[PDB]
């Protein structure tokens, strides 16, 4: 899969924090979207 | 256990590039997608006229 | 007021989009057109010694590299070309004009007997073994049941006269199927190949007529490096010789009818 | 100008008529006698469309005179001329036209014939094109001759003639029923399927993936097969697109060749030969 | 005289080829192949192998499921009666879900086996497009017929389900039958007032003449330069021969410009796309945007006006 | 599970890989069969107002 | 252990690459089916007003 | 099928158990369904 | 199909762990929908 | 500016050259889309009369 | 600190004659575009009979 | 992607400044086009 | 891709000031049809 | 490219007067046009 074994920590660890960074951004987004006009 | 322990391994069998690629379309379109659900529902926040309607403010 | 008509509806602008979407489409397929044949061939440019190499519009676009399988090479587009000489001279010194061909017209090799270089190499298999070989290189390959098998046919040009006989049948590797019909000429037994397409049977007769060239002619067939396989090169060689004869053949081909 | 592999093949001879008269090049494109006729023949083809719009159908200074170019239209005369020549301002001009279209279209198809000659390839083109010619004809000469009367003819404008169609096909209330028109519409969405695969495939293998050379017959023939078991092969997949195409031109002029001269009622009911048998 | 080359006159065979050889997780083939004389006499006489995965499983599976659906309703029209069925059959069809019901799903006898079979064929057809995107990466290739299918897909989809749900009512979505498919195109643009002036409907017109335009061109040309394997199309686009410049010239000769044995292939290829695309468009804004063309092209001033020698006094008027 | 012939000897018959997809693709099949069979009857177990009503705990 | 004791080797048999892949393909699929299923039945959470109509809210 | 008679017993003993136990979930689905909603 | 005896337990470990927390997830957005909106 | 730190390494993935033309292309575009959006809806400013109407500046 | 200060690197990346002629046709076909955008509105200033009706060079 | 380790430090921080100052001059002109015409 | 380190800081200096006159044409273009007939 | 430095200074420089020769006819017949027929 043309990386190394620790290249595939590396990038892991990378792409945890960025989606759970953007994972971060949604909740902001419908926590507001909530707040403004709730749809459950 | 809730814990996975060993999914850095994961990027051993996919490819990260295309991974990452294939999620940017697949949020872009998904994106595109429901923004387009919405616009089509009751929860429809453009063609509302709130707090004040610009088709009917002239009188002209 | 709620009737306030707007003159653009969804409809214009999504026929403004397509136009717009459709002129970049056009001009980019425009560009993957100058990948060859470009620069052009003027006066314009020879005039100026070159200082107007001709392209127009849009303009060429970057190399492409083509990366052939099996230790083939690689080839780009667009390319620098070397200029070859053209074998005829100008009919009239006027531009536009047509040139007439430098000697015996078959021989020329110029004109419907032009042909481009193409690699001294041979096409070749998945697998890297010469594409197109003789049934008798290809061991495997057969006649279809029920098909006149071409090995013995008399083959005859356009005259009427014995050209040769079908010594063997050249096949696809790759693409099971007759390419090319061996010919045992009369006139010196030397083996020469001939293009399917310019072959038509005449299964009853066992005869394989030829329109393109004379009997005579098969004489001069450009000749195979190698009588168990063929290049690239060999290849247009051996057809646009035969073609030549499509204007050539006869002191009648070059036209006019009235 | 000229390609960097041209001046070798731009020999002398090979017309049909001309000869040595107008054997010559002009730019890239070749002229030959038919390259004058045709000229000729579209000049005045195209200077005539533009003078009826010039005029318009009441005169150059009424309102549906026009030079907007979805609207200008030039129409056949009525059909109480029949095989008559109309007079000019009465779809004469139309006529003319036409004449001017059909010979222009002929004079371009034998250009491209001196073409073969010339670079001394097969003639599959120009035969192939003469079946549009031929269509064109049936829709502007047989039809109409068959029918008594030029004006049968579709009218020359962009919108109009759409019109034409449109009123013509309602004559016979279903026109999808027309069986013929059924077949030319079955090839033109078959060719148009056959080419898009064709155009996918080459352009899929002379360019595959990163990391992979330019592919061979071999991949080809395995992917279709791999996908519906079977390959046509590439030769024959260049004969298939020629004969679709050629077929859909042809079952569009013989569908409208028979609705009119060969058949005058609605085309559903065409089918009732079907349900008429004596099996039901 | 000169053969050519649309029927092979003499062929040749050779032991099959089960191909080009797939990576680990591409399954085996099955089926073993066999020769038609007469495929062979206009093409390659080998019939088959197939490739088979979860993929094409799941949709031969699924298309099959609809294919009955279809079927069985159309007996069930006639009574059990085969014989009926088969009288008529071209004009036997299975009409979708009614307005009344809107989006909802139906009972069995009032169009749930529409909406069954819609659903079906839609995962059946998307499935296949899932298969033709590995087999062609099993082969290194690109996804060029892909983003065709998925063109063509699109306008599909665009026809019974997306333009469906936006206008709210599976009665919109197109019934399976010929004749009750044909009907449903002529009162679609009789309903939305003459479709003729619907400008994505007049370049999908373009676009499908122009497939037969290209084809056809393309194709004779081919022919014409077989004679110096331009069939071989691969290699004239790497090694460019007397075919591919008999084949550029014979056009620049004629029409002025040209273009070049790989380049036609993108000219064909964008012009069919561009069909199902504009055409899909042109479904798209039909009831969602303009509900009569007619009317829209005269807004833009399109229509042409003709003297007005007949005319007919309007009864709502009086 | 009680014994009945030499009944493995199936897989020297059968492709293990093959029987394998095929039955994941039936199943798979068979499931949104039935279970769209049965919301296109009278025994729906949604559009019940199931089991309290939704489109009149909203539209009001 | 009367349970699938060895029930590993099903990765000895079929490419794990494809399998997972085609399983995410499947649960997103399936995700967007079911999805539109309840927006197709009495279950709607979209066409309902909820909780107050918007299509008539608005000052004006 | 390229088996020896062995791995005939091995994967044949590991179809049938797994085989059973989806069997099993069936059964358990179809009395759950029994009991909230009988068909019958 | 590439693997060894080692590389399909840990496979198969690592998927078990990773399916079951998807399938948690699952389990906690029917308990959510449950109690907000009961379908049975 | 990445916001920390090593995203950086993520140029050592996806062409800079590349991703800068796709948000260009994709940016550029979709400037074109919400500005039709908008025009067809409640937040147009041309076809308005605003702030006095133009074909009323004459007649036509 | 930041580091908008290494902006003309770009120029290293992206062929200049490119971009320049690019934004040139670019803006062209923009200008000709939002011509006709307003052209086909109400801000039009062709059919507008301002100042001096010409078709009133009579009783019109 | 025929890059060095650090002249990807170097693409992206050009990158991410000229990035962010996108996003300020359309956070500008939303605030201005909010001020002049709210939408929600 | 082929200019000095030089010859695009120059070439960006000109591409810059010549582009900033652009803006400024435009700027006027806008503030004289600002005033002969407001639109907003 | 293909030109000296020097004449690129001369074609320049006979360009733009060249340039403004036309912008004069242009503005002229503007006038013109002006006068005749005001359109604003
Ligand atoms: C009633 C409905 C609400 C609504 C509620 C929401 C909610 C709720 C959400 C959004 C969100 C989005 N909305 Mg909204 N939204 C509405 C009205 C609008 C309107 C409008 C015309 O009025 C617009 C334009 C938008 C626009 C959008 C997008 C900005 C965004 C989704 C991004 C995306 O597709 O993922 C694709 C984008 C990316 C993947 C990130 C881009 C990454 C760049 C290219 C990478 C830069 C390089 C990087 C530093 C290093 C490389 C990293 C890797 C490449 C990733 N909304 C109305 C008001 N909107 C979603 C959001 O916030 O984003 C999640 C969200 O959760
Ligand atoms: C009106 C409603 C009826 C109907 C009425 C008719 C009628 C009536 C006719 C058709 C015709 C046809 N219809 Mg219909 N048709 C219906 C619905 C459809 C549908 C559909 C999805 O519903 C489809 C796909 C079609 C498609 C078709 C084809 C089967 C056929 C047109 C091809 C053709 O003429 O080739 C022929 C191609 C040519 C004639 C072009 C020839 C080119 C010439 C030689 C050169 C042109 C040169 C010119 C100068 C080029 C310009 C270049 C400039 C120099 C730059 N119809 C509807 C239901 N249809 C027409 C037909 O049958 O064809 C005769 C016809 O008469
Ligand atoms: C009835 C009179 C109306 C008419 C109404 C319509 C309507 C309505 C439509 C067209 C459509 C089109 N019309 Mg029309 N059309 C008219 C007259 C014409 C004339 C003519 C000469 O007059 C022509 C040339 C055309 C031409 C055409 C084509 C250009 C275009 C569709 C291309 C196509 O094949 O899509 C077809 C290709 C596909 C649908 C994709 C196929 C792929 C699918 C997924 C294959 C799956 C295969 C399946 C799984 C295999 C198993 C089988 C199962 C049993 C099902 N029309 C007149 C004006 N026309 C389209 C359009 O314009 O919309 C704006 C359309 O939908
Ligand atoms: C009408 C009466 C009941 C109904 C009665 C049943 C009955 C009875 C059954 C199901 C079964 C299924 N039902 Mg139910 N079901 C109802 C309402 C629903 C609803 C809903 C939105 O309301 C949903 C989402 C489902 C969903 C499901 C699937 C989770 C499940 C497995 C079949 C399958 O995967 O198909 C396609 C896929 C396959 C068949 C896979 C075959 C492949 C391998 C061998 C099996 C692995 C599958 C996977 C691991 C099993 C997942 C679920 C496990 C049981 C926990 N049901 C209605 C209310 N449902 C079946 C079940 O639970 O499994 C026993 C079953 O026997
Ligand atoms: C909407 C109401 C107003 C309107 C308001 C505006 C506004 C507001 C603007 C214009 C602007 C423009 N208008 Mg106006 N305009 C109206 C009526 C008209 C009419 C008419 C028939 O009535 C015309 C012809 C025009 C014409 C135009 C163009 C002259 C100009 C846009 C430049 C452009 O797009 O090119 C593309 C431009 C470029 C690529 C850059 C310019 C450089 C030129 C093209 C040289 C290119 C460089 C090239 C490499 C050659 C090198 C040169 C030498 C090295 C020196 N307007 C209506 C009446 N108009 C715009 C403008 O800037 O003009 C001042 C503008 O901002
Ligand atoms: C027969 C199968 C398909 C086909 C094949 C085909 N067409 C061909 C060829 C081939 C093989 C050529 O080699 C030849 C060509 O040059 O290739 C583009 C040609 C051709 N295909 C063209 C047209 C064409 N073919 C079409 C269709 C078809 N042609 C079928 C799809 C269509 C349509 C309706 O779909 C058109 C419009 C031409 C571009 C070209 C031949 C060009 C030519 O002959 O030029 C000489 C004539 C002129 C330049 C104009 C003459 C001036 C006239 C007096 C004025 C016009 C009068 C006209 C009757 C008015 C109609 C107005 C309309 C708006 C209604
Ligand atoms: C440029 C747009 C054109 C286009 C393109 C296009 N079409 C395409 C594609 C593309 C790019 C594909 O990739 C795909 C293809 O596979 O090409 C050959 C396809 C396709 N084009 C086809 C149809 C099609 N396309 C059409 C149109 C068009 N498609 C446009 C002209 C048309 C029209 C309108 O005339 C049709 C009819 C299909 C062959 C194919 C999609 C096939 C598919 O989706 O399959 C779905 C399901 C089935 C076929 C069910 C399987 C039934 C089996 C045939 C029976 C075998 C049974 C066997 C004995 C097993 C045992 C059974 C057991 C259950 C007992
Ligand atoms: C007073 C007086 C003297 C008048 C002045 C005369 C005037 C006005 C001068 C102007 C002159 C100019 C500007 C033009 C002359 C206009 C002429 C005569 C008319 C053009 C007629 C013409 C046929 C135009 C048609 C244009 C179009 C789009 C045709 C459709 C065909 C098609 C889609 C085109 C592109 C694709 C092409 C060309 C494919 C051909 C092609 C194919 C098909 C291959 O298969 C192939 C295989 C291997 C190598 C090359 C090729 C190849 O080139
Ligand atoms: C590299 O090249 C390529 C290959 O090679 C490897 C491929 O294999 C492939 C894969 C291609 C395939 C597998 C091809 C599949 C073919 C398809 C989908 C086309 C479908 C066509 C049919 C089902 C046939 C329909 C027609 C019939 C059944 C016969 C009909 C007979 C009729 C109507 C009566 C005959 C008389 C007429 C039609 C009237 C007269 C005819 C004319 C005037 C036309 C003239 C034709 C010629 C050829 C000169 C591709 C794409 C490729 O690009
Ligand atoms: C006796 O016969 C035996 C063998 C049993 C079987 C014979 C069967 C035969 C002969 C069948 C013949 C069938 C024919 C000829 C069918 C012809 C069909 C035609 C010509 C159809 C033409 C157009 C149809 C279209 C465009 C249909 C489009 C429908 C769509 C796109 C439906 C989409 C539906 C979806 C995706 C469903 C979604 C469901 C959701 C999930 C939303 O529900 C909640
Ligand atoms: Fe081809
Ligand atoms: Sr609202
Ligand atoms: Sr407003
Ligand atoms: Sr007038
Ligand atoms: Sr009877
Ligand atoms: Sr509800
Ligand atoms: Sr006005
Ligand atoms: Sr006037």
């Amino acid at each position: 899969t043309g990386l190394t074994d620790d290249e595939a920590k590396e990038f892991h660890a990378i792409f945890m924090q960025s989606m759970y960074a953007w994972f971060g951004l949604v909740v902001i987004a419908h926590l507001l979207a909530w707040l403004y006009r709730p749809w459950l | 256990f809730t814990m996975n322990a060993n999914l850095y391994k994961i990027w051993l069998i996919l490819d990260p590039r295309r991974v990452l690629v294939s999620i940017v379309a697949f949020q872009i379109v998904l994106g595109l997608l429901i923004h387009m659900i919405v616009l089509s529902t009751d929860l429809n926040w453009l063609d509302d006229n709130i707090p004040v309607s610009y088709q009917a403010l002239g009188k002209k | 007021s709620a009737g306030i008509t707007h003159y653009i509806d969804a409809a214009q602008i999504t026929i403004w989009a397509f136009w717009l979407f459709f002129f970049g489409l056009i001009i980019y397929l425009r560009r993957e057109d100058k990948r060859e044949g470009y620069p052009l061939d003027s006066d314009r440019t020879e005039r100026s010694g070159g200082r107007v190499k001709v392209v127009g519009f849009p303009d060429l676009p970057d190399p492409k590299t083509f990366v052939l399988p099996h230790n083939g090479g690689t080839v780009v587009a667009p390319r620098v070309e070397a200029p070859v000489a053209v074998n005829a001279t100008p009919f009239s010194p006027a531009p536009g004009s047509p040139l007439v061909p430098n000697g015996d017209p078959m021989l020329s090799g110029f004109g419907p007997a032009a042909s481009p270089d193409r690699p001294k190499h041979c096409d070749l298999t998945f697998e890297g073994l010469p594409k197109i070989v003789p049934m008798r290189v290809a061991k495997e390959f057969s006649i279809a049941e029920g098909d006149p098998d071409p090995r013995g046919m008399t083959v005859v040009g356009l005259d009427g006269e014995v050209a040769g006989t079908v010594s063997d049948v050249w096949v696809d590797r790759s693409e099971p199927q007759i390419r090319y019909l061996e010919v045992e000429v009369a006139a010196n037994k030397k083996k020469v190949l001939l293009p399917i397409g310019f072959s038509r049977f005449d299964k009853k007769a066992r005869k394989v007529k030829v329109d393109a060239i004379k009997a005579a002619h098969f004489a001069n067939v450009p000749t195979l490096s190698n009588p168990d396989q063929v290049t690239l090169y060999e290849e247009d060689k051996v057809c646009a010789y035969y073609a030549g004869g499509k204007l050539y053949a006869t002191a009648e081909r070059a036209g006019p009818l009235l | 100008a000229m390609l960097s592999f041209e001046k070798k093949y731009r020999v002398r001879g090979g017309t049909l008529i001309g000869g040595d008269l107008f054997d010559f090049w002009v730019g890239p494109f070749y002229v030959g006698f038919f390259g004058v006729v045709g000229f000729c023949f579209t000049l005045l083809g195209v200077l005539l469309i533009v003078w009826g719009a010039t005029i318009g159908p009441t005169g150059p200074t009424s309102d549906l005179q026009t030079y907007n170019l979805w609207r200008i239209s030039i129409a056949p005369p009525d059909l109480s001329y029949g095989l008559r020549m109309a007079p000019l301002t009465e779809g004469g001009l139309w006529q003319i036209i036409t004449i001017c279209a059909a010979g222009a279209f002929i004079s371009w198809a034998l250009r491209e014939v001196e073409i073969c000659r010339k670079l001394g390839i097969g003639f599959h083109v120009p035969f192939a094109f003469s079946f549009a010619i031929g269509a064109y004809l049936v829709l502007v000469f047989v039809r109409p001759l068959l029918m008594g009367a030029w004006g049968h003819g579709f009218p020359y404008g962009i919108l109009s003639h759409l019109d034409w169609v449109s009123n013509v096909g309602y004559q016979f209330l279903h026109f999808h029923y027309n069986p013929a028109h059924m077949l030319a519409i079955s090839f033109f969405f078959t060719n148009c399927l056959a080419l898009s695969m064709h155009g996918s495939l080459i352009l899929s293998v002379t360019n595959p993936q990163k990391g992979e050379p330019v592919k061979t017959s071999e991949h080809e023939n395995t992917f279709f097969r791999d996908i519906v078991g079977y390959s046509i092969g590439a030769l024959a997949i260049h004969r298939l697109g020629l004969f679709l195409a050629l077929s859909a031109a042809f079952w569009s002029a013989v569908c409208i060749l028979i609705s009119g001269p060969f058949w005058t009622r609605g085309w559903p009911e065409w089918w009732n030969w079907w349900l008429e048998l004596p099996l039901w | 005289p000169e053969y050519q080359n649309i029927f092979t006159a003499v062929q040749v065979r050779a032991p099959a080829y089960p191909g080009v050889p797939l990576p680990k997780g591409n399954l085996p083939r099955i089926g073993r192949p066999i020769f038609s004389y007469w495929l062979g006499k206009i093409g390659d006489a080998q019939i088959g192998p197939i490739y088979l995965g979860l993929t094409g499983t799941l949709s031969i599976f699924f298309g099959l499921v609809a294919i009955s659906i279809i079927g069985f309703n159309m007996l069930a029209s006639v009574h059990w009666d085969v014989f009926q069925f088969l009288k008529h059959f071209f004009w036997l069809g299975l009409e979708p879900p009614p307005p009344q019901y809107g989006l909802r799903i139906p009972p069995l006898s009032e169009g749930g086996w529409w909406l069954m079979a819609g659903l079906f064929l839609t995962l059946s057809i998307l499935l296949w497009w899932v298969r033709t995107y590995k087999r062609a990466e099993a082969l290194g290739m690109s996804q060029h017929l892909s983003w065709a299918f998925a063109a063509a897909i699109f306008f599909y989809l665009v026809l019974g389900f997306i333009r469906p749900v936006m206008m709210g009512s599976w009665a919109k979505a197109v019934p399976f039958g010929i004749f009750p498919h044909l009907d449903w195109t002529a009162a679609f643009s009789i309903r939305y007032g003459n479709l003729y002036y619907n400008p994505f409907h007049m370049l999908s017109i373009a676009f499908l003449y122009g497939s037969a335009l290209l084809f056809a061109m393309h194709g004779a040309t081919i022919l014409s330069v077989s004679r110096f394997g331009g069939d071989r199309e691969i290699d004239q686009i790497t090694h460019r021969g007397t075919a591919a410049e008999r084949a550029a010239l014979f056009w620049r000769w004629t029409m002025g410009f040209n273009v070049t044995m790989e380049s036609i292939h993108r000219w064909a290829w964008w012009c069919a796309v561009l069909t199902v695309i504009t055409a899909g468009i042109g479904i798209l804004l039909s009831g969602t945007v303009v509900d009569n063309w007619y009317l829209w092209a005269v807004k833009h001033g399109m229509a042409p006006a003709y003297p007005e020698v007949v005319t007919a006094v309007n009864p709502y008027e009086t």
